[PDB]
């Protein structure tokens, strides 16, 4: 299992432009509760939490907070038993 | 700012004989006069936004200090958080 909390920030000379583009991305998150971690769809980063701090410095800090999981698989394999024969005597 | 600051202190106080920027008043200028001094404009956060500084300097003949007092007071029931509009920038 790899964790990852991954804060976001929207810049803008409009503040409520801000407050918009959070909500929206937020919104956005949940209802999609992953995300394509590349075009293959393979993987996925399923949403944990997300979570805004307004008060947060726009530039510094960031005001969007969230927290994605992912779960890899050791990856080995092995020979397989395609064919199996055998004899009957007494 | 300073034309709404100015004009305030001039309207709403009569002890004053001018308020001024800062080099102006010459020697020969009578007291007590007022100048008005702006400071930084400092990022105070989200809620406050940028918080500009003023200063009302106030001056007098050097009879007491009491007289002063006075002004400060008077100075201060004029321009504390009564909104004053700048007639200069509409605003």
């Amino acid at each position: 299992e790899i964790t990852k909390t991954m804060k976001c920030h929207v810049v803008s000379k409009n503040k409520d432009e801000i407050v918009k583009l959070l909500e929206t991305l937020e919104t956005s998150l949940i209802i999609d509760k992953r995300v394509r971690l590349r075009e293959d769809k393979n993987m996925y980063l399923t949403l944990v939490s997300v979570v805004e701090d307004r008060e947060s410095d726009m530039f510094t800090t960031g005001q969007l907070t969230a927290v994605f999981k992912m779960i890899g698989k050791i990856k080995r394999e092995g020979p397989t038993m395609d064919k199996i024969y055998g004899n009957g005597n007494l | 700012m300073r034309a709404g600051i100015r004009k305030a202190l001039i309207d709403n106080i009569k002890e004053l004989k001018g308020c001024y920027e800062p080099n102006v008043p010459n020697k020969d200028t009578k007291k007590p006069y007022m100048v008005v001094v702006q400071g930084q404009d400092n990022d105070h956060g989200e809620t406050i936004g940028f918080e500009r500084s003023i200063e009302v300097w106030i001056y007098e003949g050097r009879t007491t200090f009491k007289k002063l007092d006075k002004l400060t007071k008077q100075v201060v029931e004029v321009l504390d958080m009564n909104t004053i509009v700048d007639e200069s920038e509409n605003e």
